[PDB]
């Protein structure tokens, strides 16, 4: 069916177009009821439905209705498979610098830019501070 | 027949796709080769056009094959039927004798009156008195006790049904020997048979709830 | 997943991105407040310090624990070292159609069959039975041969006697060093809950009979069964692949 | 709503209820094979997305579906023995079968 | 406005350090260090928005109060692994309380009945508030003697029951021959040949559009109070 | 006897509830309605509720077990299925 | 591509 | 009936399309409905594949020849 | 101990470990190598496809063979697709090709 494994970095755009949301809180559960909430880790509306063509509120659980949003929370009544490969994304506020290219022995961004670790990790740490383009 | 047929339409056919539609009606999801055979008189495309106006009409269409009206031209069917009934077989349209059914006796009202007396003496005040299915109902105001109304039925036994009614008031009406049927939530009936007696006994045990 | 009582399992994973998130919104919110820079600058550190810690708990120099005094598994511990995914799941797997029991010896065999007992054989060959009893119209539905196969009556045993007629089974010691570990055999149904096992086999296995386990495993399609035929069928093999020496020799 | 430790159970036979007792405990000294049933409980069960079979059954004939499904301890399969002796725990401010 | 605001962060430069000195409060309480630090310095900051300093008091008393509300808001909405509200944390701290003194004032034990009265709530709450008051489990945590196997090895799936060429091919395997027969000798409906597998879908898309129509037909008869004797009267 | 026109009710309603027409089975009057226009028939006459519980009712057991295992066998691929995933 | 998979990355791989 | 494959091996000297002429005649045996050349004695189709192969009279080539026939009486008995 | 078909996990759809749960046998790597050691292709595939991860495939699996076919319909194990999911979520893209 298919040949080769395509390995590359990941665009953030990408991974825009990977998810099916942002998760937005960190609570989970309904607690008195075990219901998930509204955009927290787990969610209807961002990963699906979590029973069997079981919608959050309730309304749509029709066959006929099948495939289709509710008006109550908006959950499209879909299969149970649906949530194990919708990924879904966290907009972080500051940049943050990947583990694996700063300290994978030899830093990629360390050779890259030509510069010891020592002084990138001084300046990832807010203790020391770098130059960008002085000129004159 | 057709005079039915194109009436009961409202002269929206003529008398070919009258009697095509009487074909079509008449065995469900036959072929239009068997409506052509049993109308020979017709062309083909003439048969063809009649269909063209009940398809047009959208009453009869295809299954693949399948010629059958719907729900509206069956309508149309049965109130010509309707009609012929009226015009052509008369006593056919008929009716014969209807049960009322049931009709309160007299010592259910005296019975009614003592309960009414024994119920306005105790100070038990009353939402509403009723002969509801030819029954009386003797409905508290609110529902005191968990329960609702102290109805009559005319088989003989007067009835204490409530909603959900505590434990030793049930206990207190099975210390004068009634029965109870609990239900899924929380509503109980009480038999007594409908007596005098029976109405002393019971507003006497209701009267110290 | 809720489990068996109030209890709760969850992965410590959760936990993880719970921590990034509450901290992502918690400088967000700092930033609206306009913080002087010590706040938001160690605001920025801990933000940097928990998605470091959900990519790699542990290649800082302490890793952090949630509860129970012990290190929380990321993202990268979840694939490395024998636990991970490749080295534990997707390499080796846990398969069905399968058992194990004790050994023992039974000299009354030729060498291309083997002793089974016949609980085993009427627990792995399930399917088989079922499809012969709807093929020959003892059943007529699935669960009525359930009922047949549970309810046991004299008839299933002829019915595991053909479908184990010429069906091959494939015989392992778990220590697995070269390829003569896996043999196939034809069966015979026996009494009793061990797997008899030919005499001139001890010395291929590497088994000695001191209360060792063999697992059995079953070939399914047929391009299998014809694999074990040719080629895994114990009389095939008879010379060692690392010389022309016999294997077969009397210990 | 909570779990029961009655005797009733749908979908067995009667073989299997002939060793309990009216509670659903069976008695001390019954002998008892793999696949018998020891104390039969049950558990509370809605939305069940029932089957076809009970789909008819509850269709045409005149028959409400259950809310409830098995969760009874049976024996574990292959062992047989002797029941010799059986303890009841029962939580404070909960009331008691007649066995306990 | 700037003036004032630098003034604030000289005055949250001076109490980080009593921030750092109330902080040590609530260390193994389920968060970290910096969680507990940050959240102390929002306490300074709308400590700092609302202080009187013509009340001739020091700071650390009027600080002390927003500190202690930043901090335990935050455990409170926090700290578990499902937020659960304020109101029964504090409640649950209240029966940690009567549990700690009623516990070694009645020295053996304390009963949910004694906590029926020491607290005046009906009890069946009390036993509801016991049921929430427990944290979850890692299935990374080992099983006894440290054998190589995590609790996620055992927990099991259970939603497994009741679930286009092959599907209308099943749809043929279906038909025991009873359904085709009165699919022939009541619906017309032909399963003759091996057809194209596309006459079969479409062959059963007027199966389906069939039952509908008649269906259609079906319901309408629901109007007239007559009998058929008279319906027939036209067949 | 009446058993067979049980078997073209249950058959029927095997065809019915097998291609994803549901909601007519399980109200009952509209369904005697559909039953009646597709030509079933008792005695020379139509099917009525009366008539439709005493042909349900007046009938044997061991019929009653031969017509839900005439039944089940249209519904095999899901039973197999269903058990497939049971067998502990 | 060993076994009888050698004979089928034959007939794959030459169909490339 | 089936102790050893030596002679297949003998008429069919690779070893490894042994199972795949064998696959296909024994799938060709058991799910299409087609008689075998050997007479039965009461075994699955595998020994009636492989001991077709031990008399010779089937391989690669002739199984390719008669389904190369059978679609020629496909499209030519389709008219 | 024995077993034909039985509980299944939860992350990764592949039978349990052990006797008290209704467990499989582990069919570990190194006797992979000893598959491989032998010209035995199918055997090690539907050994790690059929009867352990493919959910499509066992089912398929199970009814052909209770309809006396044997033919199996590999497609791909789920667990390759879980390390599909969870490489991919960090930031590295990888991808299936034509
Ligand atoms: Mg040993
Ligand atoms: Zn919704």
């Amino acid at each position: 069916e298919f040949d080769a494994i395509k390995i590359a970095l990941a665009s953030p755009d990408m991974i825009r177009s990977w998810s099916f949301g942002e998760v937005k809180k960190p609570e989970t559960i309904n607690y008195r009821t075990f219901k998930p909430e509204r955009d927290g880790l787990f969610c209807a509306r961002i990963f699906g439905p979590v029973k069997d063509y079981e919608c959050l509120c309730g309304k749509y659980k029709r066959l006929k209705h099948r495939g289709v949003i509710c008006e109550k929370c908006g959950v499209e009544v879909t299969q149970t498979k649906v949530r194990r490969e919708r990924m879904g994304h966290i907009e972080l506020a500051s940049p943050t610098a990947h583990i694996w290219f700063l300290k994978s022995l030899p830093s990629r961004i360390g050779l890259l830019l030509d510069m010891p670790l020592r002084d990138i990790e001084r300046v990832l740490y807010f203790e020391s501070y770098v130059v960008i383009e002085g000129g004159m | 027949k057709v005079t039915y047929i194109i009436k009961a339409s409202n002269d929206v056919l003529n008398e070919k796709t009258a009697t095509i539609l009487i074909t079509i009606a008449k065995k469900d999801f036959i072929t239009a080769a068997e409506v052509r055979e049993v109308h020979p008189d017709l062309g083909n495309a003439v048969v063809n056009s009649n269909i063209g106006v009940l398809i047009k009409k959208g009453l009869v269409e295809k299954s693949g094959d399948g010629l059958i009206i719907t729900g509206e031209a069956q309508d149309i069917i049965s109130n010509a039927a309707t009609l012929y009934a009226q015009e052509n077989a008369p006593e056919l349209l008929k009716k014969r004798a209807t049960r009322k059914a049931r009709e309160i006796t007299s010592d259910m009202e005296e019975d009614k009156d003592l309960m009414l007396k024994l119920l306005d003496k105790n100070g038990f005040v009353l939402k509403k008195v009723e002969i509801y299915r030819s029954n009386y109902l003797a409905i508290l105001e609110k529902r005191t006790n968990g329960i609702r109304n102290f109805e009559i039925n005319n088989n003989g036994n007067m009835r204490i049904f409530g909603y959900k009614m505590m434990e030793h008031h049930i206990q207190k009406f099975t210390d004068i020997g009634m029965s109870c049927k609990i239900a899924k939530n929380g509503n109980v009936y009480l038999d007594i048979k409908r007596s005098a007696e029976n109405i002393e006994a019971v507003i006497t045990v209701a009267s110290e709830l | 997943v809720p489990l068996d009582g109030g209890r709760f399992a969850t992965s410590d994973l959760n936990d993880l991105y719970r921590r990034v998130i509450n901290r992502n919104n918690r400088l967000k919110r700092l930033l609206d407040l306009a913080a002087p820079d010590i706040i938001v600058r160690n605001e920025k550190r801990m933000l940097q310090e928990a998605v470091d810690a959900l990519l790699d708990n542990g290649r800082r120099g302490r890793a952090i624990t949630g509860s129970n005094k012990r290190p929380l598994k990321s993202l990268a511990d979840m694939i490395k070292g024998k636990q991970g995914r490749f080295r534990q799941n997707l390499l080796g797997k846990r398969v069905d159609y399968s058992g194990r029991s004790v050994i023992t010896v039974g000299p009354y065999l030729r060498l291309h069959q083997c002793g089974l007992p016949k609980k085993m054989a009427l627990e792995l060959f399930k399917p088989f039975i079922y499809g012969k009893l709807e093929l020959r119209g003892l059943a007529t539905t699935i669960k009525a041969a359930k009922k047949m196969v549970e309810r046991e009556e004299a008839v299933v045993w002829d019915i595991l006697d053909e479908v184990i007629r010429e069906h091959p089974v494939l015989l392992n010691r778990a220590p697995t060093l070269h390829r003569l570990g896996i043999q196939a055999f034809e069966p015979v149904l026996i009494e009793g809950k061990a797997i008899q096992l030919h005499p001139l086999v001890c010395a291929a296995y590497n088994a000695d009979f001191d209360g060792d386990q063999m697992a059995v495993h079953v070939p399914l399609t047929l391009e299998a069964q014809l694999e074990a035929r040719a080629l895994m069928m114990s009389t095939n093999n008879i010379l060692s692949p690392a010389n022309g020496e016999p294997i077969i020799v009397p210990s | 709503g909570p779990e029961e430790i009655t005797a009733d159970i749908p979908n067995v036979g009667e073989a299997a209820l002939s060793k309990l007792d009216e509670s659903g405990i069976v008695y001390i000294g019954a002998e008892v094979t793999g696949g018998d049933i020891l104390v039969g409980k049950v558990t509370p069960k809605g939305e069940t997305q029932l089957t076809p079979e009970e789909k008819l059954l509850r269709a045409i004939f005149g028959e409400k579906a259950s809310d409830v499904k098995d969760s009874s301890l049976r024996v574990p399969n292959g062992v047989s023995g002797t029941v010799i002796d059986v303890q009841v725990f029962t939580r404070d401010g909960v009331e008691k079968d007649k066995r306990a | 406005e700037a003036k004032a605001r630098r003034a604030k962060k000289e005055m949250v430069e001076a109490n980080l350090r009593l921030v750092i000195s109330i902080a040590k409060k609530y260390t193994n309480r389920g968060l970290q260090f910096l969680d507990l630090i940050q959240e102390g310095n929002i306490g300074l900051m709308k400590a700092v928005d609302k202080f009187e300093y013509r009340r001739g008091y020091k700071f650390s008393t009027y600080a002390t109060w927003w500190i202690r509300q930043a901090i335990t808001r935050s455990i409170a909405d926090q700290a578990r692994t499902i937020r659960i509200p304020v109101h029964m944390i504090e409640t649950i701290n209240k029966l940690n309380r009567i549990s700690r003194q009623m516990l070694q004032e009645m020295g053996r034990e304390p009963t949910p009945e004694e906590l029926a009265e020491r607290m005046l709530m009906p009890e069946d709450k009390i036993r509801k508030v016991l049921k929430i008051a427990k944290e979850p489990i890692s299935m990374e945590t080992p099983i006894g003697d440290d054998e190589d196997s995590h609790l996620g090895d055992f927990i099991e799936d259970t939603t497994l029951e009741l679930p286009l060429r092959a599907a209308t091919h099943d749809v043929l395997a279906g038909l025991t021959a009873r359904e085709a027969k009165v699919l022939r000798m009541r619906f017309g409906i032909d399963m003759n040949t091996d057809y194209t597998l596309e006459e079969v879908g479409k062959q059963f898309d007027v199966t389906r559009e069939r039952i509908r129509q008649i269906e259609a037909k079906a319901l309408r008869k629901l109007r007239h109070p007559s009998r058929s004797e008279v319906l027939r009267s036209f067949l | 006897k009446n058993i067979d026109t049980v078997r073209e009710i249950i058959t029927v309603a095997s065809i019915l509830i097998k291609f994803s027409r549901e909601d007519i089975v399980e109200n009952r009057a509209n369904f005697i309605a559909f039953l009646n226009e597709i030509g079933v028939t008792h005695e020379g006459r139509k099917l009525n509720q009366n008539s439709f519980r005493k042909i349900v009712s007046e009938l044997t057991q061991e019929d009653k077990k031969t017509l839900i295992d005439e039944f089940n066998e249209g519904f095999e691929g899901v039973y197999r299925y269903l058990e497939m995933y049971t067998n502990k | 591509p060993a076994g009888t998979g050698y004979a089928y990355h034959q007939d794959r791989m030459r169909r490339r | 009936a089936r102790v050893t494959v030596q002679d297949a091996v003998e008429k069919i000297g690779n070893r490894f399309d042994l199972v795949l002429v064998a696959a296909r005649r024994a799938r060709q045996m058991q799910v299409g409905g087609k008689d075998p050349l050997v007479p039965e004695e009461n075994d699955k189709t595998t020994v009636i594949a492989l001991r077709e192969i031990e008399e010779g009279l089937i391989n690669n080539q002739i199984l390719d020849v008669r389904e190369r026939q059978e679609q020629q009486e496909q499209e030519a008995a389709e008219l | 101990h024995a077993r034909s078909t039985g509980s299944y996990s939860l992350v990764t759809q592949q039978p349990l470990g052990g006797k008290a749960q209704f467990g499989g046998q582990r069919f570990g790597e190194m006797e992979v190598w000893a598959l491989e050691a032998y010209g035995a292709a199918y055997t090690l595939q539907e050994m790690l496809t059929v009867k352990s991860d493919d959910v499509n495939g066992r089912t398929k699996m199970y009814k052909n063979i209770v309809d006396g076919n044997h033919q199996m319909e590999p497609g791909m194990p789920e667990s390759f697709n879980v390390l599909l999911k969870e490489i991919r979520s960090l930031g590295i893209n990888i991808e299936l090709e034509d």
